[PDB]
C-alpha cells in the first residue's frame, strides 16, 4: 500500500547491528523496514541478518490474503506493536501451536494471534520453515541474510493501538459474553475457556478477537466496529525530508513547540510555521469494538485464525 | 497418504462378546503437538456415520462406557467390552493429523452363529430372457454361514471368468444367515453353444463341493 | 439437538454437476469447522473437502481438487459442495460433518448417483423351480430383475403375503451400466403345483409395476 516513513531498506552486510531507537518516527521507520522482525528474529531465532529487503513491511505475506487492516499502513501488526512496547511476540513454544492454513513453505519469520497474548516463530540463519512450519531446513535462497519480506508472514487481520485500559470487571464481564456466545468451545489455544465434560482435540478456528489488555483475549461473534481520529503525537510521524525520520530531539520540538512544519492536521492541532516536517499516519484511526452493551478501545482488534477445542456432550 | 488399513474387515460377533477393531496407519499420526486426530465412527445400516472415539481414547457423549480406544503411532484399536444388537454395523477409523484425511477400510459386525450348510439352487434362464438375446444362469446359495462362500461356474467343464456376478443378502434377523446369488451372465450364441451349466459352491459347512447343474436340453 | 441435513442429491450424468446443501441446527454454525465425506457402494468411507469456520479456508483430497468446490454461508448456516466434473467414482452417499479429524455429527446423507444411464424399467423373468431347485422338500425360486435404471426396485412377493424366506439381493451394477437383483424365495415343495407365486415389482422412477407369475 505504501509506506509510512521510510521506503523498503537496502541492507549491505547482514552482520549490521540493530541501532535502537527511542524515537517514535524513528521507531516506525524501523517498522517501514521490518528492522523490528529482523531484531526479533536474531533476538530469538540466531538469525544472522535482516528482513524486509527492497521491499520493507508494505510487502509482508498475510495469511488471510484478503487483509483488509494491511492495506492501511499505519495500523499496526502485533510484530509492529512488539517494537513499540504494546505487546510482546512471545517466541514459540512446543505448546504453542501453529495453525493450519498459511503456506509456510519457506517462511524465515511467521506470527500468530494467540488466545493468551502474541506468537512468532523464527528461523535460524540460511534457514527456512517446512511447509508445515515446524521445523527450519536449509534454503539456499537464506544464505544472503538480506532476505525479502515475502520471508515474513503474518497471520491474521489485526489493528494495534493504545488502548483505554478497562476495569478488569469489564474484561471478566466480557469474558463471561464471550462465554455464553461460544459455548460450544472449552479451551482456545490451551487457554480453558469453558468446561466441558468432554472435549475435542484442537479445531482451526477462525474468529474475531479482541485484546482489552488483560489475561487472555475476548472472542467476538457479535460485535461492532468503529473507527476514531484523536489527531494524537502517536498518530502522527516526524521526518526531515529526504533525510528520513527526525531525531526524538526534533520531534518532541515539532509536537509540543509547534514551530515545525507539517500536514493540514498537523498544523490545526500542533502548529506550523531545514526544519522538520510532520504528517498523518495512514490509518482509519482507533478502532472501538462494540460488545455486549460496553465498548471499549482494544489493544489489538482482529480476525485471525486459533486452534481452539469444541465440546462434545 | 496416510492408509488407515482396518483390521479385521469383517468380524463375526455374539452379543455379550467384547471385540476389537485394528487400525494401522501408514505413517505417525503424532503430529509435531502430541496430538493425535484419531476417530472411530459406527456407520449402522440406514443411518449415519456416529462418532464413538476420538483422539484415540477419548469416548464421544451419547456412546456408552463400553466403546474404548487405545493406542499410538502407527497401531490403533477400537474396543468395545460387551458387543449389543445397536453395535452393530460399519466400524470406520479415521485419521486427521495429516491432510488429506483417510478413513480406514472398514469393520463389519455380523452376527457369528453355528456354520450353516449352503441350500444351493441354479437356474436357467427362461425362455422370455432368451428372446431378449441374452442369458443369465443364477445360481443361489441360500441360508448359510459364516458369509465366505465361494461360487465357481462350469459351463460344459469350462471354469467360466469374468462372465459372474455375485449379490449376498445382508444378514438374516431371524437366523443370522447370509444368502447369496451369483448370475452368470452369457449371450443366447455362447449359452447355446453349451449344453452342460454347473454352479459348484465351496464353503466351511461343506465336507465336499456342492455342484449344482443343468443341463440345457431339460426341463 | 445437533442437527445436520443434507440436500441435492440425485441422478447427474458423467462430467455434469450437482450442488450438495448441508443445512446445520441445533449449534452454533459459524464455530465449527464443517466437512463433507461419501460413501461408496463398496462402503468405502472417503473424506471429500474440508473448510474453516469463517469459509477462508478449504481443502480437498486430490481426487476431488479441482472438480468439487466446498463453501459456506454461516449466515444461513448452511454447507455447500458444488461437484463438477463428476464420474461413476462420483457415486456415494455424500455425508455434511461438524469437522477437523472428529466428525462428531454427521448429516442423515444425500445419494449423489453419476451414471450416464437413463431411467429404463426392469425385466422382470422367472427364476423358474425345477428338480435342481428342490432339496429336502424345500424348492426356490425368483425374479431376476435385469437392466433397471436407476435404483431402487422393490420387490414383494404375492402382493407382500410371502415374506418367509424372501431374499432381495442387493442391486449390482453390472457393465452395461444397468442394475440388476434376484428376489429368491424357498417354499415347501408341495406348494409348486398348488401355490401361487407371483413376485411384485415396483421401479417408481420408471412407472414401471410388474407382476411375473414365477412358477413351474
Amino acid at each position: 500500500t505504501g509506506p509510512i516513513i521510510c521506503a523498503g531498506p537496502i541492507h549491505s552486510n547482514k552482520s549490521a547491528d540493530i541501532p535502537h531507537l527511542l524515537g517514535y518516527s524513528e521507531k516506525i521507520c524501523q517498522i517501514d523496514r521490518l528492522i523490528h522482525v529482523s531484531s526479533w528474529l536474531r533476538n530469538h531465532s540466531q538469525f544472522q541478518g535482516y528482513v524486509g529487503q527492497r521491499g520493507g513491511r508494505s510487502q509482508v505475506s498475510y495469511y488471510p490474503a484478503e487483509n483488509s487492516y494491511s492495506r492501511w499502513s499505519g495500523l499496526l501488526s502485533p510484530c509492529d506493536a512488539d517494537w513499540l512496547g504494546m505487546l510482546v511476540v512471545k517466541k514459540a513454544k512446543g505448546s504453542d501451536m501453529i495453525v493450519p492454513g498459511p503456506s509456510y513453505k519457506g517462511k524465515v519469520f511467521f506470527e500468530r494471534p494467540t488466545f493468551d497474548g502474541y506468537v512468532g516463530w523464527g528461523c535460524g540463519s540460511g534457514k527456512s520453515r517446512t511447509e508445515s512450519g515446524e521445523l527450519c531446513s536449509s534454503d539456499s535462497r537464506t544464505s544472503s541474510g538480506l532476505l525479502p519480506s515475502d520471508r515474513v508472514l503474518w497471520i491474521g487481520d489485526v489493528a494495534c493501538q493504545p488502548m483505554t485500559p478497562i476495569p478488569e470487571e469489564t474484561f471478566l464481564e466480557l469474558k463471561s459474553f464471550s462465554q455464553s456466545e461460544f459455548p460450544d468451545i472449552c479451551k482456545i489455544d490451551g487457554i480453558v475457556f469453558n468446561q466441558c465434560e468432554g472435549e475435542s482435540l484442537p479445531q482451526p478456528f477462525d474468529v474475531a478477537w479482541m485484546d482489552v489488555g488483560h489475561s487472555h483475549k475476548i472472542i467476538m461473534r457479535e460485535h461492532k466496529t468503529k473507527w476514531v481520529q484523536e489527531s494524537s503525537s502517536k498518530d502522527f510521524v516526524c521526518y526531515k525530508e529526504g533525510t528520513g525520520p527526525c531525531s526524538e530531539s526534533e520531534e518532541k520540538t515539532c509536537k509540543t513547540s509547534g514551530s515545525c512544519r507539517g500536514d493540514m492536521q498537523f498544523c490545526k492541532v500542533a502548529g506550523c510555521e531545514a526544519k522538520c516536517r510532520c504528517s498523518l499516519v495512514h490509518k482509519p484511526g482507533e478502532v472501538v469494538v462494540s460488545y455486549g452493551g460496553m465498548r471499549v478501545r482494544p489493544k489489538c482488534y482482529g480476525f485471525s485464525r486459533m486452534m481452539a477445542t469444541l465440546e462434545v456432550s | 497418504d496416510v492408509v488407515m488399513t482396518q483390521t479385521p474387515l469383517s468380524l463375526p460377533v455374539s452379543f455379550g462378546d467384547q471385540v476389537s477393531i485394528s487400525c494401522r496407519s501408514s505413517q505417525s499420526l503424532a503430529n509435531s503437538y502430541g496430538n493425535t486426530y484419531l476417530s472411530w465412527y459406527l456407520h449402522k445400516p440406514g443411518q449415519s456415520p456416529q462418532l464413538l472415539i476420538y483422539g484415540i481414547s477419548k469416548r464421544f457423549s451419547g456412546v456408552p462406557d463400553r466403546f474404548s480406544g487405545s493406542g499410538s503411532g502407527t497401531d490403533f484399536t477400537l474396543k468395545i467390552s460387551t458387543i449389543k444388537p445397536e453395535d452393530l454395523g460399519m466400524y470406520y477409523c479415521l485419521q486427521g493429523t495429516h491432510q488429506p484425511w483417510t478413513f480406514g477400510g472398514g469393520t463389519k459386525l455380523e452376527i457369528k452363529r453355528t456354520v450353516a450348510a449352503p441350500s444351493v439352487f441354479i437356474f436357467p434362464p427362461s425362455d422370455e430372457q432368451l428372446k431378449s438375446g441374452t442369458a443369465s444362469v443364477v445360481c443361489l446359495l441360500n441360508n448359510f454361514y459364516p458369509r465366505e462362500a465361494k461360487v465357481q461356474w462350469k459351463v460344459d467343464n469350462a471354469l467360466q471368468s469374468g462372465n459372474s456376478q455375485e449379490s449376498v443378502t445382508e444378514q438374516d434377523s431371524k437366523d443370522s444367515t447370509y444368502s447369496l446369488s451369483s448370475t452368470l451372465t452369457l449371450s443366447k450364441a455362447d449359452y447355446e453353444k453349451h449344453k452342460v451349466y454347473a454352479c459348484e459352491v465351496t464353503h466351511q459347512g461343506l465336507s465336499s463341493p456342492v455342484t449344482k447343474s443343468f443341463n440345457r436340453g431339460e426341463c | 439437538e445437533v442437527k445436520l441435513v443434507e440436500s441435492g442429491g440425485g441422478l447427474v450424468q458423467p462430467g455434469g454437476s450437482l450442488k450438495l446443501s448441508c443445512a446445520a441446527s441445533g449449534f452454533t454454525f459459524s464455530t465449527y469447522t464443517m466437512s463433507w465425506v461419501r460413501q461408496t457402494p463398496e462402503k468405502r468411507l472417503e473424506w471429500v473437502a474440508y473448510i474453516s469456520n469463517g469459509g477462508g479456508s478449504t481443502y480437498y483430497p486430490d481426487t476431488v481438487k479441482g472438480r468439487f468446490t466446498i463453501s459456506r454461508d454461516n449466515a444461513k448456516n448452511t454447507l455447500y459442495l458444488q461437484m463438477s466434473s463428476l464420474n461413476s467414482e462420483d457415486t456415494a452417499m455424500y455425508y455434511c460433518a461438524r469437522s477437523y479429524g472428529n466428525f462428531d455429527v454427521w448429516g442423515a446423507g444425500t445419494t449423489v448417483t453419476v451414471s450416464s444411464a437413463s431411467t429404463k424399467g426392469p425385466s422382470v423373468f422367472p427364476l423358474a423351480p425345477s428338480s435342481k431347485s428342490t432339496s429336502g422338500g424345500t424348492a426356490a425360486l425368483g425374479c431376476l430383475v435385469k437392466d433397471y435404471f436407476p435404483e431402487p426396485v422393490t420387490v414383494s412377493w404375492n402382493s407382500g403375503a410371502l415374506t418367509s424366506g424372501v431374499h432381495t439381493f442387493p442391486a449390482v451394477l453390472q457393465s452395461s451400466g444397468l442394475y440388476s437383483l434376484s428376489s429368491v424365495v424357498t417354499v415347501p415343495s408341495s406348494s409348486l403345483g398348488t401355490q401361487t407365486y407371483i413376485c411384485n415389482v415396483n421401479h417408481k422412477p420408471s412407472n414401471t409395476k410388474v407382476d411375473k407369475k414365477v412358477e413351474p
